[PDB]
DNA sequence: GTCCCTGTTCGGGCGCCG
DNA sequence: TGGGCGGCGCCCGAACAGGGACTG
């Protein structure tokens, strides 16, 4: 029926009006099932017959529906929406599995007819207006306008579940000790009562519901584990993801690389372990999505491993509040991380993994710190607690990087983890020149016009070098400055530039980098024994840096 | 009888999300809401209301009070042509001046005048759920909201009403609003002055925080004093001086530039001729003028630095243009062993917040050290001011960091 | 001013839920 | 033929913004 709850008042866009455009042909298909739908619709007031004082119309059509024979009606209002007010969005995120309690008892509920039970404002109405073809010459048309929630309509979700909260809230407020996940129409209500009481409450809310006009049909109503919720399979003491089927093609297409990829990434929360980075770089020139891609090898061993992951068993557990949490994080390569929740040693609430590549030129540590956020924010919307962590990083290396890093940084209560690979810093810069150790001044210059460069050095021992290059930049030619000192020096040497750029790369200490030139310097920097940078001013006739400036311009005027 | 309140031409009311939060300030916000609208404080509203403000709950120090907090800044960015213009508050230069400032939270006020009923729609904001359990449940205030810059500013003529008897009474004490607060100042002596505040506040019934103005000063610009000098000591010197000279023009270098002539190893010492000896003190000397043509502008913006000089060591300077510095200062922490850089870092913002409202009236706008994700994840966990200032977050260049150091 | 380089935002594919 | 709506996720690339270095 059509529930007696109070409409919401909805409104179009300042100095719009309703859509008109024309109806579509149809397939006799889904004209057939369309006029099904709708003299019944009619016959329950749901939709109402219109005539020529209503000037608008919006195509209609309809899909086959998941589990059934039965069909969904479908508008598309993309005109009507475009030119509908906007709304707040009360669908805030996707409740999680792992984020459950155990319950004694269990029921899972799905409304029927859901949206076709919450009236639509009085005023909104005659924008909703379509009409069924009987065919292109056959007949006038069916032509009716909606009184209820359409599909297809911007502002029906959000109407929706918060009629649905409206509805709920009494019953909530005399039964604080039954747990009810409010899904758009689909509901999950646990309890600790024993099967019986726990029916008759259950029955209350049937009933409940039937006062506000929602029905729970018996075909939907879930009695039984496993129950199917949100995408998994509710055991009593564990779930499932409900199973996750890669796509086994031999030519593979951009589409077929992001459906790919989209399960991977649905599939990690539970699998362990699995990587797209490789799948992922495919995509990177491509401009269609019906371009054939070729797999590199390392795509190929990057697959083949994900799917020899995806045959395993896997499940997770449910979460006990007055255990701790645990997040555990693992290094893989390539800027990629895995991690698992937990609260007793191999029996994971979730798994997840952290893949954002930040910054052309970043380390081990700060990506961590990063994986670390990611997994505190996620946790504080699964279980509104920030998880003890346990990490693959000595107390030691934390403390130097936190200590000589320029920013802002921290991470909550933690502990290390000696299982390989572990995160280290690889080279400190000291803090004070090396005594004995040769001092290479360092420079570089780059024309503009003719991008013709050349970098080098001079050293208080009286050794000279300077190399031209092409195709290439200041900032280019300034690390290639360094790069050539680090190559022709000893285990211990000074280094004097004049560019705030390399110093800021290289005083924050990266591992990684976007530039093959970057991690050559890093190779070097790794090789060294002790490596002190200093910068001074350009230009300003100081120390060594004058005479390397005058050796390595002839391309400057 | 409401106030009509209108927004800036040509802007709409805000539309920021809820970010998460933790299980116990959501306990506590469902609580505080459920006694604010059995009140009529607040009013459930559904999806149709398109606006949204995040609001999160702090704790009182020592106490078990949750607060509510509503981060209204977008809002306040949005009528500020009201409250700044319309219905403003002058802004007195002898707040600064006075032994002791006290402040007293007098938000509670607000909620007992109507708030304009064309305007509540803008106040909206959302309570989330753990796990996402429940859909948002979403309201809206009826009564001046604590943290929106037109209460204070509705509120002006009740408050002068209620402060003019304890103001003519007593003449030399201070009284200056700011958004939730009094800052209420004197001259006397703490015990005498203390006694006058727990007067007004006997006034008020128709906590506190103790702050010395008077003895803030300004962190000069230092070189450093050594009897040897190595190649290295005098380019650091040399650079150091180089980026001064943005500031004070009348810093020379060639004297010292002069010292480092050829291609020598940074550890080998050299002695500094009389030439270069005079010039480094004059240069010491020039440092500690003030700066010329700084001139307050009230229409600008405040801009506040921060910078991480580690251990515990944080600088900062307050300026409207560059190299024109208003303030500069640091704020220091005994080596805690236990040191957490983003509450440090939210602690320097609000003394820095709290200085600027008493000598400037204004807050300033932040560029802080820090990832933004980090500052987002945890700067709620340690803030307990009403207010929140406007930040952004930058990567401060290592040169920078090394000029301000001390 | 111009050029180089780097970081942020946002839309537009796909995945999952309903 | 599939074709509409809201939510969250991932990854990429285009569009900007901001700051350093440089030209004559
Ligand atoms: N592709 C989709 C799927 C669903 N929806 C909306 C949202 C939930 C509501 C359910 O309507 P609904 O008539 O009860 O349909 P259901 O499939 O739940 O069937 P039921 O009545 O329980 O047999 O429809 C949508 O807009 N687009
Ligand atoms: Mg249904
Ligand atoms: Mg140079």
């Amino acid at each position: 029926p059509i529930s007696p709850i109070e409409t919401v008042p909805v409104k179009l866009k300042p100095g719009m009006d309703g859509p008109k455009v024309k109806q579509w042909p149809l397939t006799e298909e889904k004209i057939k099932a369309l006029v099904e739908i709708c003299t019944e619709m009619e016959k329950e007031g749901k939709i109402s017959k219109i005539g020529p004082e209503n000037p608008y119309n919006t195509p209609v059509f309809a899909i086959k529906k998941k589990d059934s024979t039965k069909w969904r009606k479908l508008v598309d209002f993309r005109e009507l929406n475009k030119r509908t007010q906007d709304f707040w969005e009360v669908q805030l995120g996707i409740p999680h599995p792992a984020g459950l309690k155990k319950k004694k008892s269990v029921t899972v509920l799905d409304v029927g007819d859901a949206y076709f039970s919450v009236p639509l404002d009085e005023d909104f109405r005659k924008y909703t207006a379509f009409t069924i073809p009987s065919i292109n010459n056959e007949t006038p048309g069916i032509r009716y306008q909606y009184n209820v929630l359409p599909q297809g309509w911007k502002g029906s979700p959000a109407i929706f579940q918060s009629s649905m909260t409206k509805i709920l809230e009494p019953f909530r407020k005399q039964n604080p000790d039954i747990v009810i996940y409010q899904y758009m129409d689909d509901l999950y209500v646990g309890s600790d009562l024993e099967i019986g009481q726990h029916r008759t409450k259950i029955e209350e809310l049937r009933q409940h519901l039937l006062r506000w006009g929602l029905t729970t049909p018996d075909k939907k109503h879930q009695k039984e584990p496993p129950f199917l919720w949100m995408g998994y399979e509710l055991h009593p003491d564990k779930w499932t993801v409900q199973p996750i089927v890669l796509p086994e093609k031999d030519s593979w297409t951009v589409n077929d690389i992001c459906k790919l990829v989209g399960k991977l990434n649905w599939a990690s929360q539970i699998y362990p372990g699995i990587k797209v980075r490789q799948l992922s770089k495919l995509l990177r020139g491509t401009k269609a999505l019906t371009e054939v891609i070729p797999l590199t090898e390392e795509a190929e061993l990057e697959l083949a491993e994900n799917r020899e992951i995806l045959k395993e068993p896997v499940h997770g557990v449910y979460y006990d509040p007055s255990k701790d949490l645990i997040a555990e994080i693992q290094k893989q390569g390539q800027g990629q991380w895995t991690y698992q929740i937990y609260q007793e040693p191999f029996k994971n609430l979730k798994t997840g993994k952290y893949a954002r590549m930040r910054g052309a030129h970043t380390n081990d540590v700060k990506q961590l710190t990063e994986a670390v956020q990611k997994i505190t924010t996620e946790s504080i919307v699964i279980w509104g607690k920030t998880p003890k962590f346990k990490l693959p990083i000595q107390k030691e290396t934390w403390e130097t990087w936190w200590t000589e890093y320029w920013q802002a940084t921290w991470i909550p209560e933690w502990e290390f983890v000696n299982t390989p690979p572990l995160v280290k810093l690889w080279y400190q810069l000291e803090k004070e020149p090396i005594v004995g150790a040769e001092t290479f001044y360092v420079d570089g210059a780059a024309n503009r016009e003719t991008k013709l460069g050349k970098a080098g050095y001079v050293t208080n021992r009286g050794r000279q070098k300077v190399v031209t290059l092409t195709d290439t930049t200041n900032q280019k030619t300034e690390l290639q400055a360094i790069y050539l000192a680090l190559q022709d020096s000893g285990l211990e040497v000074n280094i004097v530039t004049d560019s705030q750029y390399a110093l800021g790369i290289i005083q924050a200490q990266p591992d990684q980098s976007e530039s093959e030139l970057v991690n050559q310097i890093i190779e070097q920097l790794i090789k060294k024994e002790k490596v002190y940078l200093a910068w001074v001013p350009a230009h300003k006739g100081i120390g060594g840096n004058e005479q390397v400036d005058k050796l390595v311009s002839a391309g400057i005027r | 009888e409401t106030v009509p309140v209108k927004l800036k031409p040509g802007m709409d009311g805000p539309k920021v999300k809820q970010w998460p939060l933790t299980e116990e300030k959501i306990k506590a916000l469902v609580e505080i809401c459920t006694e604010m609208e059995k009140e009529g404080k607040i009013s459930k509203i559904g999806p149709e209301n398109p606006y949204n403000t995040p609001v999160f709950a702090i704790k009182k120090k020592d106490s078990t009070k949750w607060r509510k907090l509503v981060d209204f800044r977008e809002l306040n960015k949005r009528t500020q042509d009201f409250w700044e213009v319309q219905l403003g508050i002058p802004h007195p230069a002898g707040l600064k001046k006075k032994k002791s400032v006290t402040v007293l939270d007098v938000g509670d006020a607000y909620f007992s005048v109507p708030l304009d009923e064309d305007f509540r729609k803008y106040t909206a904001f959302t309570i989330p759920s753990i796990n996402n359990e429940t859909p948002g449940i979403r309201y809206q205030y009826n009564v001046l909201p604590q943290g929106w810059k037109g209460s204070p500013a509705i509120f002006q003529s009740s408050m002068t009403k209620i402060l003019e008897p304890f103001r003519k009474q007593n003449p030399d004490i201070v009284i200056y609003q700011y958004m939730d607060d009094l800052y209420v100042g004197s001259d006397l002596e703490i015990g005498q002055h203390r006694t006058k505040i727990e007067e007004l506040r006997q006034h008020l019934l128709r906590m506190g925080y103790e702050l010395h103005p008077d003895k803030w000063t300004v962190q000069p610009i230092v070189l450093p004093e050594k009897d040897s000098w190595t190649v290295n000591d005098i380019q650091k010197l040399v650079g150091k001086l180089n980026w001064a000279s943005q500031i004070y023009p009348g810093i020379k270098v060639r004297q010292l530039s002069k010292l480092l002539r050829g291609t020598k190893a940074l550890t080998e010492v050299i002695p500094l001729t009389e030439e270069a000896e005079l010039e480094l003190a004059e240069n010491r000397e020039i440092l500690k003028e003030p700066v010329h043509g700084v001139y307050y502008d009230p229409s600008k913006d405040l801009i506040a630095e921060i910078q991480k000089q580690g251990q515990g060591q944080w600088t900062y300077q307050i300026y409207q243009e560059p190299f024109k510095n208003l303030k500069t200062g640091k704020y220091a922490r005994m080596r805690g062993a236990h040191t957490n850089d983003v509450k440090q870092l939210t602690e320097a913002v609000q003394k820095i917040t709290t200085e600027s409202i008493v000598i400037w009236g204004k807050t300033p706008k932040f560029k802080l050290p820090i990832q933004k994700e980090t500052w987002e994840t945890w700067w709620t966990e340690y803030w307990q001011a009403t207010w929140i200032p406007e930040w952004e977050f930058v990567n401060t260049p290592p040169l920078v960091k090394l000029w301000y150091q001390l």
